[PDB]
């Protein structure tokens, strides 16, 4: 497939996304079922003004990923921006 | 020297001795096919604990880079022999083993075959001696995997500048042509020649690809520099196309001009952020074996000085000295260990600078430090000191951080001052503010500064002059191009501004940071300021994935896709919120009959899970006549946000509430007892609900269920089916403000999670299908029994 076509189809496959994303129920589980599980993230910022989708990435965690992720010895770090800044610009006080 | 050549290479090369060849002629080394022994005996010899280096079945065995000499220093050390590189063996200085996997080569496997290929750049008589650095290529299936870059030094005296040279490929160098002078100056460049000379560089980034042939005359003065390569600019595609030429040649010149115009007016591609504070890893004493027999045998470097007493005794070395190269591995291995996680994949790179001497049976301690980032990857300084309170070993360590998702946090979350610190205190957050602020000045004429830091309660926006003609102007342009029985029913939005309104306010009840139109930019432009703030300490890894939460998803996708600019962001996030605002019947209040309850499945009962409440939304929505589902599946039987009607949420807290308080199950009730019952005794209650719900008034205010929870202040049903017919104007803006090339899948590629269809951005047959199929669009079905004719 062609650079230019594919530029076309991946614009029009976004409008399409957030255009219905607009006014569809979200499915933020099967994204916690890629990431977490799939892509197994080992590091989960939230990047906003309040820690609430760090609340959400550690109880799906803490539900279906306890002995998942303890049998791979893989270290998850539920990270927002608004509280721990320390950890993601890694500035630990001595 | 040339027995001393001849005998180094008897013990070392494993070819016909002839030293007749070209330096500058490219050296090729034959192929050495890996296996899991000289692994296993390389890992043991260095002293390697890593499990990636066990051979454990079902997973591929890796490589350790450290193996990577044992491939190339056939051809490495063999760039030292010809006939035009002169000296003396023994004297022989190992200065810096520099070891770079280029990004995008996997680790080495098992069962590899590797082409070895080193070309000879640096010979360099200096006064103390000849520095020689040579670049050996290593590629398997073609594709380079890692450069081992070696440094190498002749003790004495070398005037030798008639073959003395530098081959150096000069770092490419990015120019951003914003002012006039700028493009004034490069035409003032003599060696920048152009394909076309009439070729406008206003508003564009031009590479330069050069690389610089210098011959010597003295150890300053270079008898020619041929300083050349193509000079390319960025398209809007981001594709890179050649446009120009440097064909810089000089005689005796004392440097290169081009450098110094680079370090006054010419910016690196790469910048390695420091910390504040080198964060303390550890300090680790590593110790040298009795004997380097088990590392000189697995490695082949067979210099006697490192095992034969009487070389050492010679060489006026105070002993068999060990293998600087063992110890550089030894200390890696410990990189590995505590700044990798136990993981070899996480290495990029790694260069070890050998400066004292090392004797076997030594108790060395090795000083390693987190300092920096660059583009994700962590930069790890490490020194190693003997016991004689001497640093003997320097290095530095490129190591990939591992996947990190972020995730956007949506509306409701927003705050008085959100974000001023940071506005403050980082250049990039500052930058990007601003931009948004003169966008929104001369745009709308209103500062989203102001109303984030103060929140005005009420803001007028007054069209007094001629700036006031260019705000009222676009004040005209949003509609709504709602879907009403196929027909267009095109809602401009302010139907009160019109071409002899004056001024308009903005009203809320309490204060204008609250209504979503401004809530979504601030959120949008704090993110992303955040972000670019990060990006600027590169703390961010590229392997990284991405998702929102309703609005998130916006800042998110802005961040880490760079899809749309701040400009593009502001209009598009803004447009967002006024056809969210004004897609419902309101007030003077801005009270809308509609909200949000984040019900908790396991509150109501354990048993209680998302399939059961799915089926009540769904029975309650039908029953009561009013609009109201599920819009954002949270977490699994835990969180599930419900935006819809303010009495259809009123009358499904009752419905919820009076299920936990009676203990009953409809899962239970449907499958075990009898079929078709539970929906005729769901609708008594639902009935039941739905009377004392309605009753209430349209300005009903909304309150805590057991399971339920009120999302305060949330007018809009936000993902709701309510504002389906408010989707047709939103695709209309989409299509208009993203642009073709802005687009870069690779980018987005396995990175972007939608909201919608939960799966990693790809371009196939089945993702278009999947999204036709979940909801059915015109250009995506077209798309689809297209499809084949896009490929070719």
């Amino acid at each position: 497939m062609k650079p230019e076509v594919e530029q076309e189809l991946a614009h029009i496959l976004l409008t399409e996304l957030l255009a219905y994303q607009f006014a569809s129920p979200v499915r933020w589980i099967e994204t916690q079922d890629v990431f977490l599980k799939d892509f197994n993230t080992e590091r989960v910022v939230e990047i906003g003004p309040s820690p609430t989708l760090a609340g959400m990435a550690q109880r799906t965690l803490k539900n279906k990923y306890e002995s998942y992720d303890a049998a791979l010895s893989l270290h998850r770090e539920i990270l927002c921006y608004s509280k721990d800044a320390k950890e993601i610009y890694y500035t630990p006080d001595p | 020297n040339q027995r001393i050549k001849e005998m180094y290479w008897k013990l070392w090369i494993d070819e016909p001795f002839n030293l007749d060849f070209d330096p500058r002629d490219v050296i090729k080394g034959k192929d050495f096919e890996i296996t899991a022994k000289e692994v296993y005996d390389f890992t043991h010899a260095v002293g390697n604990n890593c499990e990636d280096f066990v051979s454990r079945p079902d997973r591929t065995m890796l490589a350790p880079m450290d193996f990577a000499i044992v491939v190339g220093w056939r051809a490495i050390i063999k760039a030292i022999f010809p006939n035009t590189v002169d000296g003396d063996l023994l004297k022989l200085v190992h200065l810096s083993n520099g070891y770079k996997m280029i990004p995008g080569a996997k680790p080495l496997q098992v069962g590899d075959v590797v082409s070895t290929t080193a070309v000879i750049e640096s010979v360099v008589n200096q006064p103390t001696g000849k520095i020689v650095d040579v670049v050996g290529t290593l590629s398997r299936n073609g594709k380079p995997v890692m450069e081992v870059t070696s440094s190498f030094f002749y003790r004495g005296n070398y005037t030798d500048f008639e073959n003395t040279f530098q081959k150096t490929v000069e770092p490419v160098y990015q120019m951003h042509i914003k002012t006039s002078k700028d493009i004034a100056v490069l035409r003032s460049k003599e060696w920048f020649q152009l394909d076309d000379e009439d070729f406008d560089l206003l508003n564009k980034t031009l590479t330069f690809e050069t690389e610089t042939e210098v011959t010597f005359k003295n150890a300053n003065i270079f008898s020619s520099v041929k300083c050349f390569g193509p000079i390319k600019v960025e398209l809007p595609t981001k594709e890179t196309v050649e446009i120009g030429i440097v064909d810089y040649e000089a005689g005796a010149s004392h440097g290169n001009p081009v450098v110094d115009f680079l370090k006054r007016n010419g910016s690196t591609l790469e910048q390695k952020v420091n910390l504040e504070n080198p964060i303390p890893i550890a300090v680790l004493d590593s110790y040298t074996p009795s004997t380097n027999e088990p590392y000189a045998r697995v490695s082949g470097d067979l210099n006697p000085i490192h095992v034969s007493r009487h070389f050492a005794s010679y060489a006026n070395l105070p002993g068999t000295i060990t293998h600087g190269m063992f110890s550089s591995a030894s200390v890696r291995a410990l990189i590995e260990n505590w700044a990798a996680d136990s993981v070899s994949s996480r290495v990029r790179g790694y260069t070890c600078q050998f400066v004292d001497m090392v004797l076997p049976n030594t108790a060395l301690k090795t000083s390693i430090q987190h300092v920096g980032m660059i583009n994700g990857r962590k930069l790890i300084k490490f020194e190693t000191r003997n016991e004689d309170d001497v640093v003997v070993l320097t290095g530095e360590a490129e190591i990939e951080q591992p996947v990190t998702t972020f995730v956007f946090t949506g509306q409701g979350s927003q705050e008085q001052g959100m974000g001023m610190d940071l506005y403050k205190t980082s250049k990039a957050a500052q930058d990007v503010w601003n931009r948004a602020d003169n966008h929104f000045k001369d745009t709308y004429g209103f500062s989203i500064l102001d109303i984030v830091i103060n929140n005005p309660v009420n803001l007028t926006i007054h069209f007094g002059g001629e700036k006031g003609k260019r705000i009222r102007e676009n004040y005209s342009a949003m509609i709504f191009e709602t879907i009403v029985d196929g027909k267009l029913k095109t809602e401009k939005i302010f139907k009160e501004i019109n071409e002899h309104s004056t001024s308009y306010t903005f009203r809320s009840e309490k204060g204008l940071l609250s209504a979503t139109q401004f809530t979504q930019p601030a959120l949008t432009l704090m993110e992303k300021a955040a972000f670019e703030d990060l990006k600027s300490k590169g703390l961010i890894p590229a392997d990284a994935t991405f998702a929102g939460h309703s609005l998130g998803e916006y800042a998110a996708l802005a961040s880490l896709a760079d899809v749309m600019s701040i400009e593009s962001l502001v209009e598009v996030v803004f447009y967002r919120g006024m056809t969210m605002q004004v897609a419902v019947p309101r007030d003077e209040l801005g009270r809308s009959n509609y909200g949000m309850i984040a019900i908790n499945p396991g509150r109501v009962a354990a048993s209680f899970s998302q399939e059961a409440l799915q089926y009540v939304v769904e029975r309650v929505g039908k029953r009561t006549g009013w609009l109201v589902e599920i819009v954002n599946y949270n977490v699994e039987n835990q969180q599930y946000v419900a935006a819809g009607d303010l009495r259809a949420l009123d009358t499904v807290t009752n419905v919820l509430n009076f299920i936990k308080l009676q203990k009953i199950d409809i899962i239970e009730l449907q499958k075990s007892l009898s079929l078709e019952e539970v929906e005729g005794h769901l609708f008594e209650i639902i009935d039941e609900a739905s009377k004392k719900s309605a009753v209430k008034p349209r300005p009903l205010k909304l309150e805590r269920g057991f399971a339920c929870i009120p999302l305060v202040g949330i007018s809009v049903p936000f993902h709701s089916t309510y504002l389906m017919n408010g989707v047709k104007p939103f695709k209309s803006f989409l299509k208009k403000n993203i642009i073709k090339e802005n687009v870069k899948v690779a980018r987005l590629a396995g990175k972007y999670i939608p909201n919608l269809t939960a799966k990693p951005f790809q371009v196939t047959k089945e993702y278009f299908q999947d999204v036709y199929d979940l909801t059915g669009s015109e250009p995506i079905k077209e798309i689809i029994d297209n499809w084949e004719k896009y490929e070719q």
